[PDB]
């Protein structure tokens, strides 16, 4: 029946720390903590709504605290049950929702289970060291996977300018072949043999070097089919340590929130 | 790890002989062996010789009717009709040419070619784009060009002048105090130059005029000076001043700056500076003619592509009676580790901003290996409420459950769709769009912030979409439609006055209660008697009910403009309706300054990212103002290049840089001379960070100065403008000052003399660090608030000095830092004292000796102040004597920032408010003057003071900073990423307390990191002066 022992009442956090609480979840989703002006008196109701988190102001003035203007209870807790099981077109007509899913400190508080600081403390140092360390990995992993995407897409483009150099290679093939034709015809009808093996001798140049190219472009293309690879890989792993590294963030967290609160405090 | 971008693919540079593979009109082959740094006119004429002792040489014509073509590493085709140009600068791909014989608008194949280099991207990508928006971008974007240049060319050449050369001027002609008692008797003390024929002598004049005095009155002054000896009738001499007065013009001796424009000459950045500073300014005199000779006539072409031709049932959206329906249908593939994850599926939502219009709807989840949903996702929206610039935001996301009822879930791939295309048509029918990759550090589910569109890199995860059909065309309704229904929809007060009053005057990321929302919406037109509440009642609109987004179009039709400081706001992220975002473009277009303009353009490029559409009335207002001056144009086009390495904004930088480069003029062969520059220093670090990486330093500096000895390198790196300012010409290289600096990405310091005729007084050294390998962006956006910062405190009559280098990124993690003069780390100074705690005071005391030495104290503290503030403020990256820099004439400063807000809480989880800079006794004996007992003189309580006024005074800005910040979201600062991440300055300038709250607050900050010290000459309760 008192403010402070209430479940969803949770005394001066953010309203950050409500958003990363209010998060996706369902309508109906509430809490209620101190005003963000922290003028002793004030406290702010946090709903949940169509996507949404909803401020509510809780007016507190003489001995009473309402929503609206009418202040008509005398605590807070008795508030958020009036509303609790009745439906909240009481405070404005348009859309109620009343207020059914609370976020409660009790099971938040289960997941910290050791019973003296000491035990806090030690497993705060251990999550933290593995939340260190494993931040770095990802970080390496995300370098090299923004390192891996550039070059592939170097790669992409150099290949693209093979397709290009060969094509225009390759109409230098035709080139030669749409002349030579009468020329070759006539050197014979005229004698020389030298030039005409200086005519095949240019053409054979020409298309050994076609072969090599066309080969690089080849080398290219397996390189890129393997780092391609890579690179999901590396996505696949980034995929896999992004939710547990997250965890671990919230545990670590949690272990601190709780050091403190068993803590000396002012 | 070695791709090169260099002279060829794969190499960085061409060894000094190289063979060229020539494949002549002829279909013959030539291998020629060529110099690297030869020209192109070289190399043909000693292709055509050596063709003579080929087959087939009679088909040839004269080597003049030809030009070489080649693909480039962009993989164009590109000819070669500057023949002037180098083969190791050509960007080939391969060492080969092709000859052919040159057909085609010329003229404009070669301007295409310089907007490509520019640009980093040939414009010929452009042309086979198929999305209409794109190409109607393209064309309707040239009205703003023609628009620009032909208000350049008006009043020609003075408004060219103008445009080439605009006053560099503060926003106001308003003196502060400490800024006006430093004038004698309101008058100022100004050296005139001028450069006699025809020994080009330099004649000084020694004038003093009122601060007031319009440069003409100046010219006016030194006229007066000139003619004393040579004394007429005074008729004859008001006369002859008032004849030759407009013949000549000013400019600051040293750099490229005029004062073209009647300001009055305080209102001028270097004299209101110079004033500032007890420096003499130095000016010099030139006749008009001799400057308006040099301005290049700038032409604009219309380009081609707008020149070619582009080949019933429209049902208003309003009358589809129908609820939103969406079809998931496939995606082609995931990332998994099938083993670590459970199920896929897929998460969506309807969005205005960054606010849900309706409750987000997930796909039922399916298997990793196959995704396939083939669902219609039903939304709690009625398809006629939805608002104009309603998104639709999906990912795809992974699930796994694995630990009791507790599951973990991730994004793997992210998209986001207008569901209005440009042209006001709702969606229809299939789609297919190319998902991203998930930013660093973004954890939420959905990325309603990022960009929308197709990933146009075709190998990524790839949904299957189909949005509903209504066997028409459907279209959003016109104005008219909608300002009718507005009419039919619609058919204490002191309190309530002083109530909204006090709302407005919040913060822009101030709670508003659902209370506050609904009372904010039911006084909606009182409203308009407090105009900036504008952005709260926004936000108190149900963008999801057309009702009442009809009667808020309506208002903010007839609202009042609202200051530049709150307009801005109206265009980040959280106001995404095109009414909404058109008012704060014509707020901006009606009160924002040139001066304010470029101080803001960071985040005026930035917030670009976030309009739904190419053309929008923003982009036409930055690139006008880019076209209109070009101070502005230089950073416009800097920053826009800077990020055309990403994905998610290439297309629309690069479309918007074709646009401005086609119509700035002759500054486009400025700006090519900057890109190659820069380009050459990247290959040069390249091949220091890669090739020669495991090589000593000696070694790497032998190749250093024998590469910047080439013809091509010194060519390229020499008379050229500093990027950083662009009034900075950038002569000969001093070779024998530049270096590779000791750091692990290898700097390079490099020094150029000015060719500036005067730089003796001013400038002797423009001397810059050319960094490749860091991310410059949070420098420079830090360097950015602190010069906005200094500004503030200055317009109070608040004389903090503080040192916002320049520091321009210009491309992905590379960027030009300035080099600041006569300054040393504090850790250096320790190390030249074996040190005590009175090493850095008895530094500074040598460097100041005598009558000086008050003013280095004076100047230690001031600085001091400035940065203890900022810094707290801003949340800067703990300081130590490594990132802490002190000047011979005792200013202090920081460098290296690279960590701000609220980025410990996220690594460490301590819920603190830092104070990043703490004083040690080394500061405060500085501060004291040597004082036993530092913490008790007047000198410390005048520091003090100083920082409350300092603090208090940023602190009234509150909005400005905020909206800046708030612009900033969508930039890919993994720091600077949600609200929330704002929020940290929020708590550091105590926005929820009040301002005496707040003062007491940052007394307290500074106490408990100084352990006692801060004091207070207010009492307690009424913070009135209880002292002296």
């Amino acid at each position: 029946m008192s403010l402070q022992d209430a479940e969803w009442y949770w005394g001066d956090i953010s309203r950050e720390e409500v958003n990363e609480k209010l998060r996706d979840t369902a309508d109906g989703t509430f809490l209620v903590r101190d005003a963000s002006t922290k003028m002793h008196g004030d406290y702010t109701l946090t709903l949940r709504k169509g996507g949404n988190n909803k401020l509510i102001k809780i007016f507190h003035r003489d001995g009473k605290y309402g929503f609206s203007d009418p202040l008509t209870f005398s605590s807070v807790v008795e508030l958020i049950n009036h509303y609790r099981n009745e439906s909240l077109a009481q405070y404005n007509p348009k859309l109620d929702v009343k207020l059914l899913y609370p976020v409660s400190k009790y099971q938040q508080d289960q997941v910290v289970k050791e019973d003296n600081i000491e035990a806090v403390g030690k497993k705060l140092h251990e999550y933290n060291t593995q939340f260190q360390e494993k931040s770095r990995e990802y970080d390496r992993l995300y370098e090299e996977y923004t390192r891996t995407s550039q070059e592939i897409q170097m790669k992409r483009t150099a290949i693209e300018a093979f397709n290009e150099t060969i094509k225009i290679f390759e109409e230098q093939c035709q080139t030669q072949e749409r002349y030579s034709k009468e020329y070759i015809e006539k050197f014979k009808r005229e004698g020389n043999e030298k030039e005409i093996q200086r005519i095949m001798h240019n053409y054979d140049k020409l298309k050994s070097r076609i072969s090599e190219i066309i080969d690089s472009r080849r080398r290219l293309e397996e390189d890129l089919k393997k780092q391609a690879a890579e690179y999901r890989e590396i996505d696949k792993r980034m995929n896999s340590i992004k939710p547990d590294l997250i965890q671990l963030r919230k545990t670590r967290d949690q272990y601190l929130m709780w050091l403190t609160q068993k803590g000396v405090r002012q | 790890p070695r791709p090169s971008s260099g002279e060829l693919w794969g190499i960085h540079l061409m060894p000094p002989r190289i063979l060229v593979e020539c494949l002549l009109p002829n279909g013959m082959i030539v291998t020629l062996e060529c110099l690297r740094e030869a020209t192109l006119i070289t190399i043909k004429h000693e292709l055509f010789k050596e063709a003579r002792k080929y087959p087939l040489h009679q088909l040839l014509q004269d080597e003049s009717s030809y030009i070489f073509v080649s693909v480039t590493q962009e993989a164009e085709r590109e000819e070669f009709f500057d023949e002037t140009r180098r083969l190791c600068d050509l960007r080939l791909f391969q060492p080969f040419l092709k000859v052919i014989e040159p057909v085609g608008n010329r003229e404009e194949k070669i301007l295409n070619r310089e907007i490509g280099f520019a640009i980093g991207m040939p414009v010929c990508e452009f042309d086979m784009v198929k999305d209409p928006e794109v190409q109607d971008f393209r064309r309707n974007i040239l009205n703003v060009c023609k628009e620009a240049v032909d208000l350049r060319d008006l009043n020609s050449p003075h408004s060219r002048a103008m445009y080439v050369y605009p006053p560099n001027v503060e926003s106001s002609p308003e003196l502060p105090k400490h800024i006006y008692n430093k004038l004698d008797k309101g008058q100022i003390i100004v050296v005139i130059w001028v450069i006699v024929s025809p020994n080009n002598d330099k004649q000084k004049y020694t004038l003093k005029i009122n601060h007031d005095c319009v440069p003409e009155q100046v010219i006016a002054e030194a006229i007066r000076k000139k003619t004393r000896s040579k004394k007429l009738s005074s008729e004859q001499l008001k006369l002859c001043v008032l004849e030759y007065q407009g013949k000549y013009i000013l400019k600051v001796c040293g750099c490229d700056e005029y004062f073209l424009e009647k300001y009055p000459l305080s209102q001028y950045k270097y004299i209101r500076s110079c004033i500032m500073l007890g420096r003499m300014p130095n000016l010099m005199l030139m006749a008009k003619e001799s400057l308006y000779s040099q301005l290049p006539m700038d032409c604009f072409t219309m380009p081609s592509y707008s020149r070619r031709i582009s080949t019933t049932s429209t049902k208003s959206l309003w009358v589809i009676n129908s609820a939103l329906r969406i079809k998931i249908l496939c995606a082609t593939y995931v990332n998994v580790n099938i083993r670590d994850i459970d199920k896929i599926y897929v998460r969506t939502g309807i969005y205005h901003g960054g606010e849900p219009l309706c409750d987000n709807v997930n796909t039922q989840r399916v298997p990793c290996s196959n995704p396939r949903w083939n669902e219609w996702l039903n939304y709690d929206i009625y398809i006629p409420d939805l608002p104009r610039a309603a998104r639709l935001c999906l990912s795809i996301c992974s699930v796994k459950g694995r630990k009791g009822a507790k599951e973990e879930h991730c994004p793997l791939a992210w998209g986001n769709i207008n569901l209005f295309d440009y042209t006001d048509t709702l969606v229809s029918g299939k789609m297919a769009l190319n998902l991203w990759p998930v930013p660093h550090g973004l954890e939420d589910l959905l990325n309603p912030i990022g960009v929308t569109g197709s990933n146009p890199n075709k190998e990524t995860p790839c949904l299957e979409l189909e949005f509903d059909w209504f066997s028409s065309v459907v279209k959003f309704p016109d104005m008219s439609v909608i300002e009718e229904h507005a009419n039919w929809s619609v058919s204490l007060r002191e309190n309530d006055k002083e109530q909204l009053k006090a709302i407005s005057t919040r913060d822009p990321l101030s709670e508003i209660t659902e209370q506050e929302k609904d009372f904010l919406w039911s006084h909606r037109h009182y409203c308009v008697t407090i105009p900036e509440i504008l952005p709260k009642l926004l936000l108190s609109v149900k963008w999801n009910s057309r009702d009442e987004v009809a009667q808020m179009y309506c208002l903010v039709k007839d609202w009042p403009p609202i200051k530049p400081e709150q307009a801005m706001e109206l265009l980040d992220c959280n106001y995404p309706d095109p009414m909404v975002r058109g008012f704060a473009v014509r707020c901006l277009e009606k009160y924002l300054t040139d001066d304010k303009l470029s101080q803001y353009l960071i985040q005026l490029v930035q917030v670009l990212k976030y309009e739904q559409y190419l053309d929008n009335l923003l982009v036409r207002f930055l690139l006008k103002k880019a076209l209109t001056n070009q101070r502005i144009g230089h950073f416009f086009f800097w920053h826009l290049k800077s990020e055309m390495h990403n994905k998610t904004v290439s297309q629309r930088f690069g479309l918007l840089l074709e646009s401005y480069c086609r119509a700035c003029g002759m500054y486009l062969k400025h700006l090519n001379r900057q890109v190659e520059a820069m380009e050459k220093l990247i290959n040069l670090t390249d091949i220091l960070k890669q090739e020669k990486k495991d090589e000593t330093q000696k070694v790497q500096m032998k190749f250093l100065v024998e590469q910047m000895r080439r013809p091509d390198f010194m060519d390229a790196l020499q008379g050229f403008l500093s990027p950083l300012n662009p009034a900075h010409q950038l002569g000969n290289l001093r070779l024998e000052e530049c270096r590779i600096m000791s750091s692990a990405k290898r700097p390079l310091w490099l020094n150029w003399e000015n060719p500036d005729i005067m730089s003796e007084l001013l400038f002797q050294n423009n001397e810059i660090i050319f960094k490749n390998g860091d991310d410059l962006r949070q420098d420079m956006l830090t360097l950015q608030i602190i010069r906005i910062m200094e500004n503030i405190w200055q317009n109070q009559g608040l004389d903090l000095r503080m040192l916002p280098y320049g520091c321009l990124s210009i491309g992905d993690c590379v960027g030009l830092i300035e080099v600041v003069r006569n300054s040393h780390t504090i850790m250096q100074i320790q190390c030249k004292g074996q040190f005590n705690s009175h090493t850095l005071h008895q530094w500074l005391k040598d460097k100041n000796k005598g009558e000086i030495y008050d003013a280095a104290i004076d100047l230690f503290t001031r600085s001091c102040a400035g940065y203890c503030v900022a810094t707290f403020i801003l949340g800067i990256g703990d300081r130590h004597n490594s990132n802490i820099m002190v000047k011979d004439d005792g200013q202090l400063f920081h460098i290296d920032f690279g960590h701000f807000l609220d980025h410990k809480k996220k690594k460490f989880g301590y819920k603190r408010e830092r104070v990043p800079f703490v004083l040690t006794q080394d500061f405060l004996i500085v501060i004291s003057k040597g004082a036993q007992e530092c913490t008790k003189t007047r000198e410390f309580e005048r520091f003090q003071e100083m920082c409350y006024k300092a603090y208090l005074a940023i602190r009234q800005h509150a909005n400005l900073f905020i909206n800046l910040f708030s612009m900033m979201l969508g930039s890919g600062m993994p720091e600077l990423q949600s609200f929330d991440d704002i929020a940290y300055i929020r708590k550091t300038l105590a926005l929820d307390k009040t301002e005496q709250e707040a003062l007491e607050y940052f007394m307290k900050q500074m106490n408990d990191a100084h352990h006692g010290g801060w004091t207070t000459k207010m009492d307690w309760i009424f913070h009135t002066i209880k002292q002296h």
